């Protein structure tokens, strides 16, 4: 990765003032439109069969991008598309532009029928994605390899074995958290996979016991992380979780 | 549009063109203010080039005293910026007024090798090892560059046949495998190894046939009793005469054994990196000494 280490983490003032602050986005217009953005990227992924890797990784891309550029320069809904097709490239699943562009479509207007590729307004909207992947690129200053939480849960829920139950309600904590949050601004995937599994074991009755040295399970997976932290980031997640409409649903015990 | 992390390309000041590059064409250039030197290599139909994407991955990654460094990238176009090399192995090799004592040879391998426990070890396949390929610096520092064909590798792998230029593609390759590791850019520094000597490829091939062919008349035949299970996918007498036809330009024992255990047909049983690194070759005199 071309860095520094702590170019793309933001202190709480730091997101306070962003580009979009700037320009008299409210910040929850702001992190509504990192919602949308990351709904989109979930919806258009899906449907081009990348992988839910890709959808994250475009998702960081989109998230670091709106700390240099404004969402009322750059609408969500067509750098997403760009950030997409991006990372659909980097991460070794490649999807045509053509292929791209028509999913974009019918997820932005499914009631509209896509123009014909001979057109000159056709013609234009492919050539404004490349002109929006070369702004990434330049925005992100070739940055393009990044680290999920997710890599980081997989690890610790398997060296303590937690119940099939655990790990995949963690694995969606750590989805979620990019949907939902700008954690992955503020706080280091290994931290974020901490937050995850905590909610997790929380949400489901679970607990994690202490290591023979007397060493918390976390411990093991970041240094800087304490339990304060921990609560007071797993009571964030847990409440924009809570706001959103058959989201926890997914993970429920209705048994 | 702001683009803080992105610098003008016109911060280096353009010398002069040294090539052209799979994206655009070579320069070298100058720091307008601190007077560095430095290379400025240029970046169709899907977007930016994935091409590019990989490589720039790749040399985001890899940082080592034996590996190209990437300084950063500039826009304008786009411009990969290298800290500049003015020498290259092929080239040194290829003139007569340029002489390597066996001891400087030594201290070459080493750092190649050196390279390619690096660049191994972070989960890279090079796969285009070639004299050009490698390059020196002005203070005798050798650097693996060109990783535009290079690849992450990892553990039914289906990797592309399309790799390696001809005469340093090892058979593994011409016998058609896509699930291949490291010992295609090993097999590729036995290779070059003996160009320090014959200052010359030592097996130059036509066609992939003629390759095969050209092995076989170098290091035996392909056999399944040499190699375990080759015959899965040529000449039927040749016997192994790597010592012998290289006997005459090494002269030196031990680089002639580590050069026999580097062009070895069995990639599994073709000496790593690590292992190379150890032979008796590094650690017997004249002891590996610097380059000027």
């Amino acid at each position: 990765r071309k860095n520094n280490n702590k170019r793309w983490y933001f202190t709480r003032e730091q997101l306070e003032n962003s580009p979009s602050r700037r320009f008299g986005v409210d910040p929850d217009k702001e992190l509504s439109y990192r919602q949308q953005a990351a709904n989109l990227l979930q919806d258009m992924g899906q449907r081009l069969n990348v992988s839910q890797l890709t959808i994250n990784t475009a998702i960081v891309y989109m998230h670091r991008f709106y700390m240099i550029q404004s969402f009322t320069r750059f609408p969500g809904n067509s750098v997403a598309p760009a950030a997409l097709f991006l990372a659909a490239k980097v991460e070794g699943q490649p999807k045509k532009l053509e292929h791209v562009i028509k999913v974009a479509h019918t997820c932005l207007h499914p009631q509209e029928s896509l123009p014909d590729t001979r057109s000159e307004a056709y013609l234009q909207q492919v050539q404004d994605l490349v002109i929006l992947e070369s702004i990434i690129l330049q925005t992100l200053g070739f940055e393009l390899t990044i680290d999920h939480p997710h890599t980081h849960v997989v690890k610790c829920t398997q060296l303590v074995r937690a119940s099939k139950d655990l790990a995949q309600t963690s694995y969606f904590m750590a989805t979620n958290s990019l949907h939902l949050t700008t954690f992955s601004l503020q706080y280091t995937p290994p931290v974020v996979a901490c937050v995850c599994i905590h909610l997790a074991c929380k949400w489901s009755n679970w607990e994690i016991p202490v290591s023979t040295d007397g060493k918390h399970w976390w411990e093991y997976v970041d240094a800087t992380v304490t339990l304060e932290l921990l609560d007071e980031l797993t009571h964030e997640l847990l409440q924009i979780l809570e706001k959103t409409p058959n989201r926890l649903k997914r993970i429920w015990n209705w048994r | 549009v702001e683009c803080p992390f992105c610098d003008e390309v016109s911060k280096y000041e353009k010398l002069a063109k040294i090539g052209q590059g799979t994206f655009g064409e070579v320069f070298k250039a100058r720091h307008r203010k601190t007077g560095q030197k430095v290379a400025l290599k240029k970046v169709e139909k899907e977007g930016f080039p994935i091409t590019a994407l990989r490589e720039i991955k790749i040399l985001q990654l890899l940082k080592h005293e034996n590996v190209v460094n990437l300084i950063e990238i500039c826009r304008t176009s786009i411009y990969l910026v290298f800290d500049f090399c003015e020498h290259d192995l092929a080239g040194l090799l290829s003139n007569v007024l340029v002489k390597f004592t066996l001891s400087e040879i030594k201290r070459v391998m080493q750092m190649l090798l050196n390279g390619l426990y690096y660049i191994h070890r972070n989960k890279i396949l090079h796969r285009d090892m070639k004299a050009a390929n490698v390059l020196i610096t002005r203070d005798g520092v050798l650097k693996l560059a060109d990783f535009g064909l290079a690849r992450a590798f990892s553990l039914p792998n289906r990797y592309t046949n399309r790799v390696v230029t001809l005469w340093y593609r090892p058979p593994e390759l011409l016998l058609g495998e896509r699930d291949y590791g490291p010992p295609i850019d090993l097999w590729g520094a036995g290779c070059i190894m003996a160009e320090m000597w014959t200052r010359s490829p030592i097996m130059q091939g036509n066609t992939e046939q003629h390759q095969l062919a050209l092995i076989s008349q170098l290091c035996g035949s392909i056999t399944p009793e040499v190699w375990p299970n080759v015959d899965n996918y040529l000449v039927k007498g040749q016997k192994r005469k790597v010592k012998d036809r290289l006997k005459a330009y090494v002269r030196d024992p031990y680089a002639l054994d580590l050069i026999d255990k580097l062009l070895v047909l069995d990639p599994a049983q073709r000496i790593d990196s690590d292992d190379a690194l150890n032979h008796d070759f590094f650690w017997s005199d004249p002891m590996p000494s610097d380059l000027k």
